[PDB]
């Protein structure tokens, strides 16, 4: 078949690029950068170097706090045996504070760990924010992943801080485990009657179905008109080439109407974001403002109703 | 009316099926032989669900609310057979409309590609979309043996089919595929976030400076994680992510009651009675 | 084209038939042990 | 003179989707028997059911 | 406060509603965005008006945003007002909506999948201002590396299969290292033509580049460059889509329709 | 990974996906191991009774000789076919109560009656059988103890879930929902049943710990959520199926075992039937399901035995 | 060994310190964590002094 | 054997002591993890000295 451009089918090696220059005063980059050819298949074959400055460092240290906080508590749950540590892994994590303890600090193994370790992870994340903005800033650009991983952290906050404390309750929050915090998922969504019906649960998925729907479109656009460089998009912005241009007239036909190469972009930009400001809204809205979702649905109309074919007596009613 | 730099594009030839018949467009659309045949299967679809919505599940329910609204798939005992119209049967119709739109508008794309001279990764991508809705309706139902275990056509009835199959496993987040999937579509919407900020703050920059180039991009994602995979490579990838998420969702939903009856956490005991521990 | 002539053909399948059906000797017994140990039709 | 096909078809990606078409829909023919009871030999030759009895059901009360 | 507003009105149904009065605002600012390109329309609706009735659709067109280039490139406004260009075709058929069949030999038309716009006569620029797009033997410090085969030497065949050339050299982009051109000696004349790589497909066994958008004897016509060791951004395009027109003018067959 | 198609037993409405599947080689399995034992042929009509003859019989009193002695031959068959009379007998004396196990069944005998008699909201005409239980072994193969987790340090709290356990079917929420559900009578509701705040404080994790014994609930009866659910709306009734019902009063007639029958006879029992919290071998469900939506899948034995009703 | 002195012509001394300094501050948070987790050598819960 | 030391001329001698410093410190952790996971060898759950 014709060159897919898939995989990169000859490389080309050229000494390692060092970074365009930082401002005077910024710390150097880290790291001599090696090739790897099989990364150069797929995409770049440099890996490296790296920014480690103050901000990064201590987020890799209040990071590595929570980590080793939660992985130490996982191998206490096992009672320290190592090979139970792996049989289980999946299955291990660090459980949030009892019911009984409110937003009180409670001991280590009853909930205590979680809060340092959920304190030491937000550190971090914050703190990697700030690198994440540092970077930018230094390099001249908009702050436009800073904002992206504001909108992602503000979901995560959602999750294990501010919503457990509108609750009052830090047994509200998230296990720090692989299959505890899916089995957190699922109790939420039965807890607060079936979280399909939350509306912004509803358009995080739409968001989240758009991302996928959007990547794939602009992914597979941008390859199919890479035989025109379309792949340097910078070019086809300030300079619309013949790439651009096919790219737009091929969504035009399809479905009669068409973004240009930077507003993909900006298509691109808001699905994502979107997916994790409404995830983050309907997360604070159940339970504060709504008990039962599929209830909340009755009332206003949303819920569809089926013909009784199969009912229950209810034991209560008697 | 076209794009003030498309008239120069639009070529006769370039179909599939037609030639000259229907080569040509209406206002924006291509139509071609699957514009043709897309719409009126679009059409037709469209109308017999909401000729569904007018009769209802019976005449006490019925509801034209857009919520509510829901052409149900038949009975289980219907096997792999035909339903009456009301019973199932409407459902069996407008599955077969909403295909033959959905191929029809892959190959109408096929056939626009060819006008363009392009690639056909969008095509090639939409397929998988249209084979995870296959798998769903079709492929899962029959190795099934009934029609009626595909999801209802309803915005919220076919959630409800969605958590009711769920809950036919008892913890449908333990199944593998479907772990594999979401994360897929977690890392895509990450990727596209990352794509998207990066291409708009280069080209948006601070003010008073002037764009930036792709020295800038490789830069910055090497200055935050320590690798760039390229302006090219980020398309791949993103195309890859999701891709592979709606490949192992189709996967995940395909061997959930076809290839796996017990609950998926249950699965994992390959694992949990590995000799090793 | 495959970068070989037609005489290394005649040998390569030559032997290939050899080895093909001694192999398929080995299932026929095989199966004929296992149908004569618990038929399976 | 049926080698017509050999100028119109290349011998290799026939004989590749020949092979291909083959060995699904021997594939498929054989799941298909396995999926009818009646032919399901891995059940075995001396394949009986359970017996049910006292008002046994295999399966529970459906719609 | 409370959770309910009204008897039936409560904080999320006010939240979701809030969501679609941004929601709506902010499809009608990508709208908006989306339109900084190729707009207004060239409709038959301006024609009839005699350019009194300008096709912009809703959302209007945003105020024009400044792109400054890097290097003095100059400053580009994404809304620009753009020059009608002419077509090399004529409509097939009088009624709206028909497509336009190409004037002349179509590989050579500049029409459908052979057009292109006329992009700035300058070269891509590095960050460092040396020209991004150049040939081996100019970016000496490049190097194919050592596990992929060497393009050059490499024989160059079209779409049916006989030879049009040899690779004589590779064109890499200098800021994000990759082969994006192989230049050809041509069989025929022996001018050098660029090739693009996506219209390029390895054989790494037979050391074959087979192009299948264009024969051997549409070599020939391939869009030279001014400068030998260069390429301006408008004779990339050039070059790019004079492949592209094979994909669908080349051969006789690839007009279609298959049945 | 299993062979399609598998057996499907709708239960709800067409496209709301209220389904049992079944695989037919798993199932068949299953049936195999699950069998019912035939009953004896009835006994001879008329005879001494029971109460001229016997001594120290103070449960099947109302019985005929003959059909006490039908009784104690199926019980043998039902609880100890590999040790005989002697399993609950002193050899030589039938009368004397001088061996645990005799205490222990002649409460059983009453667990068995009035299970028949007055729990027919679950067992509905089907009825008991010490065999719906014991299959033949003198301990019950699905029994159930408070489960204190894995071993913790010793300065470690236990969470009681995070680990994988079939009690819950290889997830990781709480692993010992037996305790608190079937043995105690802790709310097993937690979800609110108004749309907006009502005053439910019930917490996330209670959720885990009703999750878990629903996990177990359902592996028990072989089945999935929606053979008692319609999973958009758990809490409904309504769009809940007759089995739910069922079940409802099953974990009553559990607790109701375990507490007025299993429990009392703790000092009788010896340390073997012990957990390590020392509590009792308790009757959960999985006790007489084993994995079956009915017991033994509906066999009808108790109507057999006149002396497993309550006179 | 009185040569033990040349390892470091092999191992790079900035490394080897920022990776034992890092592996031994690990050590000793796992170790006294393993004593709180324990309940004989809590020495924050024991109760002594009373 | 007299010519044990010719292992180094292949293997480098950097890699494999960062190798083995690392194996046996896992080695020792998991080891000793194992041994307190046991309530015969936790001598710091089983009492001795009371
Ligand atoms: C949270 C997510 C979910 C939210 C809710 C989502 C709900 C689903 C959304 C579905 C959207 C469907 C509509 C898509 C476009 C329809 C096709 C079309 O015509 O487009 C033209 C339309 C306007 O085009 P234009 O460029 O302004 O037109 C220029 C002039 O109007 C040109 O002037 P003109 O003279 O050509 O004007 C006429 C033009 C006027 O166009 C329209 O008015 C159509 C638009 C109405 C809406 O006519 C047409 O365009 C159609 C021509 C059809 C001719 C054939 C007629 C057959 C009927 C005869 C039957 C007789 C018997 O473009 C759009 O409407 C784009 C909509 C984008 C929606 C995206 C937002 C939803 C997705 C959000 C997720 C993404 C992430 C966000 C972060
Ligand atoms: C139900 C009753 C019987 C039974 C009834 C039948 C009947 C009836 C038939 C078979 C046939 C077959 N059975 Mg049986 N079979 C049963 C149980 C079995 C079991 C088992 C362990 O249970 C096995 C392993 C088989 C296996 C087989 C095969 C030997 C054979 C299918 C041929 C084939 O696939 O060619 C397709 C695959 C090919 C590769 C064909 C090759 C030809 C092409 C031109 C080669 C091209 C090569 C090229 C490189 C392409 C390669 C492929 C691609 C690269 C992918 N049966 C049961 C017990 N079985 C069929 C047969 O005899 O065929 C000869 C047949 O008619
Ligand atoms: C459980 C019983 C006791 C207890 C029993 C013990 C025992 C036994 C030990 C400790 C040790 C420590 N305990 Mg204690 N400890 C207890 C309770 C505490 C509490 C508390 C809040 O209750 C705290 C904060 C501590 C804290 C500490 C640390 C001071 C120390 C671990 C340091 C380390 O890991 O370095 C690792 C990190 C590094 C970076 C190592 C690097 C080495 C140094 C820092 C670098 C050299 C410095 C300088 C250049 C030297 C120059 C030399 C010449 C002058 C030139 N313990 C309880 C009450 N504890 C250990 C200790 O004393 O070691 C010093 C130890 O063996
Ligand atoms: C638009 C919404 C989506 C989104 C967006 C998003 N995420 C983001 C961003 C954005 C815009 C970033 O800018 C940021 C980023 O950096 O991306 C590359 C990030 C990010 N999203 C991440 C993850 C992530 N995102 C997720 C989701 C999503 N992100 C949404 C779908 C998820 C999911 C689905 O669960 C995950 C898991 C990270 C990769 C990154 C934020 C990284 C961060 O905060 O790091 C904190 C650091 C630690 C906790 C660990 C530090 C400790 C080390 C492990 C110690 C040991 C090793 C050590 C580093 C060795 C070297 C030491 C040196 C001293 C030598
Ligand atoms: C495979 C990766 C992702 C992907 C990719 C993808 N989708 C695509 C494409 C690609 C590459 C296109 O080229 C094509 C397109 O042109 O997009 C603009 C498309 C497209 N993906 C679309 C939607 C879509 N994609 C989804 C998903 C995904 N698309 C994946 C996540 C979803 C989800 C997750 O729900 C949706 C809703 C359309 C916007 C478009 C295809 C338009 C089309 O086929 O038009 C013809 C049909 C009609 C106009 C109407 C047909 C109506 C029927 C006859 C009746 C209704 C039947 C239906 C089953 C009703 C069900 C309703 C209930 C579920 C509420
Ligand atoms: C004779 C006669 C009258 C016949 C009838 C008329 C006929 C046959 C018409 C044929 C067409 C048909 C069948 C129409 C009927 C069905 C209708 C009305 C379809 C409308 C089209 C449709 C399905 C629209 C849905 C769009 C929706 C809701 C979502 C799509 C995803 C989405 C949010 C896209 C927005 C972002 C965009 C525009 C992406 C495309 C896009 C991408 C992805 C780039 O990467 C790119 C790169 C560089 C430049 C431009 C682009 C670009 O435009
Ligand atoms: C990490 C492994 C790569 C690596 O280690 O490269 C480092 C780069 O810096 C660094 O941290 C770079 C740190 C980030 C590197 C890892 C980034 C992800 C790995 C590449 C992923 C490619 C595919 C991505 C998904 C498509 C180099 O560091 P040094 O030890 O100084 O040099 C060692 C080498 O010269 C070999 O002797
Ligand atoms: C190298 O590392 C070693 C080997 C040493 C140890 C490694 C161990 C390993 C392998 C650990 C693995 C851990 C895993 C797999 C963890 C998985 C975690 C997952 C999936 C988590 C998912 C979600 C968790 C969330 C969303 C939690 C959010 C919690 C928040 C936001 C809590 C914030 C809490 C705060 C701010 C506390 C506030 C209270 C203040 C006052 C501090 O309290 C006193
Ligand atoms: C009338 C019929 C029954 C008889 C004769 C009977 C007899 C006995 C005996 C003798 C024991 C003590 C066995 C031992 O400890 O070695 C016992 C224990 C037990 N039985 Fe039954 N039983 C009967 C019915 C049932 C039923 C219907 C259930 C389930 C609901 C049940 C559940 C148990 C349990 C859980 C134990 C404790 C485990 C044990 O000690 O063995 N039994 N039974
Ligand atoms: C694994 C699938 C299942 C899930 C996720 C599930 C979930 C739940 C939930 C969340 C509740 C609490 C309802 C409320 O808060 O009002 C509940 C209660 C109940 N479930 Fe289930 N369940 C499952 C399986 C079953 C099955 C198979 C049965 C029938 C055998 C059953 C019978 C019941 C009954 C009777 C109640 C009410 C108990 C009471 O009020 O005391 N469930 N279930
Ligand atoms: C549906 C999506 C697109 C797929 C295209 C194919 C659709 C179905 C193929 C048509 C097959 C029709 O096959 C026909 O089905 C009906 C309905 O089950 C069968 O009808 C049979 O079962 C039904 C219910 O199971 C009974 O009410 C009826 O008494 C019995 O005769 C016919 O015996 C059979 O001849
Ligand atoms: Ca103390
Ligand atoms: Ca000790
Ligand atoms: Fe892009
Ligand atoms: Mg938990």
């Amino acid at each position: 078949p014709e060159y897919q451009n898939i995989f990169t089918t000859v490389q080309v090696r050229a000494p390692a690029y060092p970074g365009v220059p930082l401002p005077k005063g910024s710390l150097p980059r880290i790291g001599k950068p090696i090739f790897s050819y099989w990364a150069g298949k797929i995409g770049d074959a440099q890996i490296g170097p790296i920014y480690l400055g103050f901000t990064g460092t201590l987020s890799i240290i209040f990071g590595f706090m929570a980590i080793f906080i939660i992985g130490f508590n996982m191998l206490a749950s096992v009672d320290w045996n190592i090979i139970q540590f792996v049989k289980h892994f999946f299955w291990l994590g660090l459980e949030p504070p009892a019911p009984q303890y409110g937003l009180t600090i409670p001991p280590l193994s009853e909930g205590g760990w979680w809060l340092m370790a959920g304190f030491f992870l937000t550190m971090s994340i914050l703190l990697w924010w700030v690198r994440t903005y540092k970077r930018a800033e230094a390099l001249g650009m908009s702050q436009h992943l800073s904002w992206a991983f504001a909108a992602a952290i503000f979901f995560y906050l959602s999750l294990g801080f501010i919503r457990p404390v509108m609750m009052g309750s830090w047994a509200e929050a998230v296990p720090f485990g692989i299959f505890p915090h899916l089995d957190w998922t699922a109790a939420f969504s039965i807890r607060y009657g079936n979280l399909y019906y939350n509306p912004f649960h509803m358009l995080s998925i739409a968001f989240l179905y758009g991302s996928a729907l959007l990547f794939a479109m602009h992914g597979a656009t941008i390859l199919a008109v890479s035989r025109f460089g379309g792949d340097r998009e910078i070019d086809q912005i300030t300079d619309r080439g013949t790439a651009a241009e096919r790219a737009a007239i091929f969504w035009r036909w399809t479905m009669g109407f068409n973004a240009s190469m930077e507003s993909i972009h900006r298509w691109a930009w808001w699905c994502a974001v979107l997916t994790v400001i409404t995830a983050g809204i309907g997360i604070l809205l159940t339970g504060t403002v709504v008990e039962n979702w599929y209830l909340w649905a009755i009332k206003h109309g949303v819920a569809p109703a089926y013909p009784e074919v199969v009912t229950a007596v209810d034991p209560y009613a008697t | 009316a076209m794009l003030s730099f498309e008239r120069k594009y639009r070529v006769r030839g370039g179909t599939l099926i037609g030639g000259d018949l229907f080569d040509f467009w209406v206002g924006p659309f291509y139509v071609g032989f699957f514009g043709v045949a897309g719409f009126f299967f679009a059409l037709l679809g469209v109308l017999l669900i909401v000729w569904g919505a007018t009769i209802g599940p019976n005449a006490e329910l019925q509801t034209y609310n857009i919520w509510q609204i829901s052409i149900a798939p038949p009975d289980l005992s219907y096997g792999l057979g035909m339903a009456p119209m009301t019973e199932g049967g409407l459902w069996q119709i407008i599955t077969i409309c909403a295909i033959g739109a959905f191929v029809s508008w892959a190959l109408r794309e096929v056939e626009i590609c060819r006008k363009l001279g392009i690639g056909f990764h969008i095509p090639f991508a939409f397929a998988f979309a249209i084979g995870a809705y296959l798998v769903l309706v079709v492929v899962r139902p029959i190795l099934m043996g009934a029609w009626g275990h595909g999801f209802p056509y309803g915005i919220l009835s076919h959630l409800d089919w969605v958590s009711n199959v769920g809950y036919q496993f008892l913890h449908f987040h333990y199944n593998p595929a479907h772990m594999l999937a979401i994360t897929f579509f977690f890392t895509n919407c990450l990727a596209l976030s990352m794509h998207g900020s990066l291409i708009l703050s280069v080209t948006n920059p601070q003010k008073g400076e002037e764009v930036k180039t792709s020295e800038h991009e490789n830069t910055f994602f090497r200055d935050i994680v320590g690798y760039s995979i390229g302006a090219l490579a980020i398309h791949r990838l993103g195309l890859f992510l999701a891709l592979s998420a709606v490949f192992w969702s189709a996967v995940c939903i395909v061997i959930s009651g076809p290839f796996w009856t017990r609950g998926w956490p249950e699965w994992w005991n390959w694992w949990l009675e590995l000799p090793l521990w | 084209m495959t970068g070989l002539t037609e005489q290394e053909a005649q040998e390569f399948h030559g032997i290939f038939v050899q080895s093909m059906t001694a192999f398929f000797g080995i299932v026929v017994i095989a199966h004929i042990l296992a149908w004569l140990w618990r038929p399976w039709l | 003179q049926l080698y017509k096909i050999w100028l119109a078809f290349d011998p290799r990606m026939a004989l590749i989707g020949l092979g291909a078409f083959l060995f699904a829909l021997a594939l498929f023919i054989h799941y298909m028997l396995l999926r009818s009871p009646e032919f399901d030999w891995l059940l075995g030759p001396d394949y009986a059911p359970v017996t049910l009895s006292a008002g046994m059901s295999a399966l529970p009360a459906g719609r | 406060m409370s959770a309910a507003i009204t008897e039936y009105m409560d904080v999320a149904q006010l939240t979701i509603w809030a969501f679609w009065f941004f929601f709506a605002g902010l499809i009608i600012y990508l709208r908006r965005e989306d339109k900084r390109e190729g707009y207004p329309l060239d409709s038959d609706r301006t024609e009839r008006s005699g350019g009194r009735v300008k096709v912009v659709g809703f959302p209007d067109l945003a105020e024009p945003k400044t792109f400054v280039l890097p290097h003095n490139a100059g400053t580009v406004m994404a809304p620009r007002v753009e020059a009608p260009t002419s077509i090399n075709a004529t409509p097939v058929a009088p009624f709206p909506g028909a497509p336009f069949e190409p004037n002349g030999d179509p590989m050579l038309s500049g029409f459908g999948p052979s057009a292109s716009p006329d992009r700035a006569k300058h070269c891509d620029l590095t960050f460092e201002g040396l020209p991004k797009i150049v040939p081996l033997r100019v970016a000496t410090d490049f190097s194919i590396a050592e596990r992929d085969p060497d393009p050059r030497g490499m024989t160059v065949v079209g779409l049916d299969g006989e030879v049009a050339g040899t690779v004589s050299d590779v064109w890499v982009d200098r800021s994000e290292p990759q082969i994006r051109y192989l230049e050809v000696k041509v069989a025929a004349g022996g001018k050098n033509v660029l090739l693009p790589i996506g219209f390029s497909r390895f054989d790494k066994k037979a050391r074959k580049v087979k192009v299948a958008a264009i024969k051997a004897a549409h070599f020939a016509n391939v869009p030279t460059l001014a400068k030998p060791d260069q390429i301006t951004l408008y004779e990339e395009d050039k070059v790019c889509a004079y492949y592209a027109g094979g994909k669908l003018y080349a051969t006789a067959e690839r007009a279609g329709p298959l049945l | 990974c299993e062979r399609p198609p598998p057996e499907v037993v709708q239960k709800g409405y067409r496209g709301v996906a209220m389904e049992q599947n079944y695989n037919p080689r798993l199932l068949e399995a299953s049936i195999k191991a699950n069998l019912p034992v035939e009953s004896l042929p009835a006994a001879a009509p008329g005879g001494p009774s029971v109460s001229d003859v016997y001594e120290n019989v103070q449960v099947l009193k109302d019985l005929s000789v003959a059909e006490f002695t039908r009784t104690m031959v199926a019980v043998t068959t039902w609880v100890a076919p590999k040790e005989g009379c002697n399993y609950c007998h002193v050899p030589g004396n039938w009368a004397s109560d001088d061996i645990y196990t005799k205490v222990v069944s002649r409460r059983m005998f009453e667990l068995v009656r009035a299970t028949n008699s007055n729990w027919k909201d679950h067992v509905a005409e089907t009825g008991v059988t010490c065999y719906t239980c014991h299959r033949g072994n003198p301990v019950p193969k699905y029994v159930w103890v408070t489960d204190p987790g894995p071993n913790q340090p010793s300065g470690v709290t236990p969470t009681g879930q995070n680990y994988a356990s079939s009690t819950v079917a290889y997830s990781a929420l709480p692993l010992d929902p037996y305790t608190p559900f079937l043995d105690q009578s802790n709310e097993i509701r937690v979800i609110g049943q108004t749309a907006l705040p009502a005053g439910n404080t019930t917490s996330l994790k209670q959720a885990e710990w009703t999750y878990g014994l629903m996990m177990q609930i359902s592996d028990s009866l072989g089945v999935n959520c929606t053979f008692c659910h319609n999973s958009r709306s758990f809490y409904d009734w309504k769009q809940s199926t007759p089995q739910r019902t069922t079940a409802w009063y099953a974990i009553r007639h559990v607790r109701d075992i375990n507490q007025n029958y299993i429990w009392p006879l703790n000092d009788a029992l010896p340390a073997s039937r012990k957990g390590p919290y020392g509590d009792p071998f308790k009757v959960g469900c999985m006790t007489c399901h084993q994995g079956a939506y009915k017991p033994l899948y509906g066999a009808q034995m108790a109507k057999d035995y006149p002396a497993l009703y309550e006179s | 060994s009185p040569d033990l002195w040349k390892i470091w012509l092999l191992v790079d001394p900035r490394r080897i310190l920022i990776a034992v300094f890092a592996f031994l501050t690990v050590l000793g948070l796992a170790i006294h964590m393993i004593l709180l987790s324990t309940a004989e050598f809590n020495w924050l819960e024991d109760g002594v002094p009373a």
